[PDB]
């Protein structure tokens, strides 16, 4: 019995061992509570506010554009404290947390940003956080290990399995089955059981909101569409939410295609892969012939996960949202365009949702759109990956 | 088939407790995996455990998650596991077989075409580790239109309406993970599968409280695991072990 639907169609659900329900169920009744909650509601707030830097500028592209009909804003999520959307829903995650009487976090991490933003959360809100991380994720980010530990959390590298994400979200959940009386589980992306993808969606949808108040205020009407990569699906998700009942507006998901779709290198398990049964939910899944899990390929860390949270399955499903993918090659371009002509380095997991607007304008340069692209972070963390592939090619 | 009604019934009359060893199948190898369960059974295993080797085995801790690490290292898959349980059932027709599955592997070919393999080669009851009784409908009744018994998770944190599940839902036995005495008397007055206790069975003393307590017997989760992982490099040694520790861990069940 849950209060909430666990489900979007056929896709989402608990699969956990019975011995995680309780925890499952505890913190969906938290999560209602806190949300009829107005002193809840005036605490996140506030944090968002005057910790985290909301609302996030909406910035017209001024350069990008020039000589066709297409008008294209970035929701600025790359000026976050933490430099990523992830901030948005640690905050409120840790506050649910407190409202347990929980003292201790747990997160998993690929890139990093997640467990960073869990430890700065963690940090000001004066939270134990463990950080568990793949042995392969902890060799080739470094610098995000450092900044997590300058946060006093403790990062342990996970050798299980593949050493990589998914085998970091296997050790949280094994962490939590035994600690959930005092440790919450900060899950990084609106996927896994019932209730992370509604929790996720919820405490990041302030996105979509402001996006909504800001092209209101400068275009006087709705975009034509919104687009975002999709890892597991937060920083999409929050953009969304506020326009799925405004059904003219595009919804517009981007995975990472990689090496390309047909190499079978990629991570696009929406469109490419097949429903399975893993982490905690029913999802298109990156997997063998015979079921085995496998990993998301792509040049960008952060869209790692090799699954999809299910309410974007269910969005796809039914038509309300397009999916689409973006290659490593195509991201990189996009990253490159907006250095030099907008000044703006971006997160090269957020370059893919900028490479999919890009084509959008230059392959119809006379249709007239309005597109607002989520940039979901800063693309700092991205420079030596991006300097050694330059220098590989020859053109530095 | 009736093969857990008739061990309960066997045992019944001998005044004597299950003793059920998990291992992971092929684990370390095909050909040795297969000596590993005969010296299971010829030592006195009452019934079988036995793991499908799963990427991701999230309900897992380490012994076997190395185990799986182990049967990958040597290429095993899930057909090869179901070949190796016909032929376990071949050798060995009236002791229980159980798995121990991930959701992944069940859903993968489709639900229904899973548990009719297993009904084909002999398999008595499936545990899938991450299928609560929330979400458990379509796999229990696959399950029960192809004979075998869907095995629940009754875990330490269980309340009254989880115990009436539970003792609804499951057949074969009942997997045990609040006071010890409360789960048990509560079981049996909602006529559930017998009760296991599989709490860290690691020794011949934890079999006999088993009982004592009132459960139908144990099932030792990863100690036999724990000794092919500690004696790799002498699989004869591996086997000897493996015998003394079962036989001890059987008589115990007295
Ligand atoms: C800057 C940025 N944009 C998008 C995404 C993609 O994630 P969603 O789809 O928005 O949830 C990520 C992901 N990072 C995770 C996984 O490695 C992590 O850090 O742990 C990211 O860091
Ligand atoms: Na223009
Ligand atoms: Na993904």
């Amino acid at each position: 019995t849950t209060l909430l639907n666990p489900y979007f169609g056929e896709f989402g659900g608990m699969y956990v061992p019975q011995i995680l329900m309780p925890a499952l169920n505890q913190l969906e009744e938290a999560f209602v509570s806190a949300q009829k909650d107005p002193e809840f509601q005036a605490q996140f707030a506030d944090l968002l506010k005057n910790y985290a830097g909301r609302p996030t500028a909406l910035t017209k592209c001024q350069n990008i554009t020039a000589g066709t009909r297409t008008t294209l804003y970035l929701k600025r999520e790359d000026l976050l404290h933490g430099g990523a959307h992830k901030t948005n829903q640690v905050l409120g995650q840790a506050l649910l947390a407190k409202r347990m009487g929980k003292s201790e976090i747990i997160a998993e991490t690929g890139a990093g940003q997640h467990g960073v933003a869990s430890a700065l959360a963690s940090a000001l809100l004066g939270l134990k956080c463990r950080i568990y991380m793949g042995a392969k994720d902890v060799e080739r980010q470094s610098p995000n290990v450092f900044r997590m530990r300058l946060m006093g959390a403790e990062v342990i590298p996970v050798h299980s399995g593949s050493a990589t994400l998914k085998d970091a979200c296997n050790e949280a959940l094994r962490d939590w089955s035994g600690s959930y009386e005092t440790a919450h589980y900060m899950l990084g992306t609106a996927a896994g059981p019932h209730p992370y993808p509604t929790i996720v969606r919820e405490f990041q949808r302030m996105i979509g909101e402001e996006t909504k108040a800001q092209i209101l205020d400068k275009e006087g009407r709705l975009p034509d569409a919104v687009i975002a990569c999709v890892g597991g699906g937060s920083n999409a998700i929050g953009m969304f939410a506020d326009f799925i009942n405004d059904t003219s507006v595009g919804l517009i998901g981007v995975e990472p295609g990689g090496h390309g779709i047909e190499t079978g290198e990629h991570g696009a398990p929406l469109k490419h892969g097949r429903v399975g049964i893993y982490f905690g939910m029913k999802a298109p899944m990156m997997q063998t012939a015979d079921g085995q899990i496998e990993e998301s390929y792509s040049i960008s860390a952060g869209l790692d996960f090799p699954s999809v949270g299910p309410q974007h399955a269910y969005l796809n499903s039914i038509g309300r949202a397009d999916y689409v993918s973006i290659t490593d090659d195509e991201a990189l371009e996009a990253f490159k365009t907006l250095c030099r002509h907008e000044g703006i380095i971006p997160a090269l997991e957020s370059s893919h949702a900028l490479a999919h607007a890009l084509k959008m304008m230059r392959e119809q340069p006379e249709k007239e759109q309005l597109l607002v692209v989520n940039l979901s972070g800063r693309g700092d963390k991205d420079i030596f990956t991006v300097h050694d592939i330059l220098k590989a090619r020859g053109e530095i | 088939m009736e093969r857990y009604e008739n061990l309960f019934a066997q045992l019944n009359d001998r005044r004597e407790g299950a003793f059920v060893p998990f291992v992971t199948l092929g684990d370390p190898g095909i050909e040795q995996s297969l000596k590993i369960i005969d010296t299971l059974i010829d030592a006195g295993a009452d019934a079988l455990e036995l793991g499908v080797p799963f990427s991701d085995p999230l309900a897992d801790g380490p012994t076997i998650q190395n185990a799986n690490l182990r049967a990958f290292a040597a290429g095993v898959t899930p057909a090869q596991c179901f070949e190796m349980l016909a032929l376990i059932r071949e050798k060995h027709p009236t002791i229980p077989i159980g798995l121990l599955m991930y959701a992944n592997l069940v859903f993968n070919n489709g639900i229904d075409a899973f548990y009719a393999r297993c009904e084909q080669v002999g398999v008595d009851s499936v545990l899938v580790a991450d299928v609560p009784v929330e979400e458990s409908a379509p796999f229990r009744q696959a399950a029960l239109r192809h004979n075998i018994a869907p095995i629940f998770i009754c875990p330490p944190n269980a309340d009254d309406d989880l115990l009436r599940q539970v003792a609804s839902y499951g057949r074969g036995y009942t997997y045990l993970l609040l006071p010890l005495h409360h789960l048990i008397e509560k079981l049996k007055e909602y006529h559930a599968a017998p009760a296991l206790q599989g709490f860290g069975i690691s020794s011949p003393e934890q079999v006999s409280a088993a009982v004592r307590a009132g459960a139908a017997g144990a099932i030792s989760g990863s100690a036999i695991v724990k000794i092919i992982e500690k004696n790799l490099a002498s699989p004869k040694q591996m086997l000897a072990e493996l015998r003394s520790f079962v036989s001890a861990m059987k008589a115990a069940s007295r």
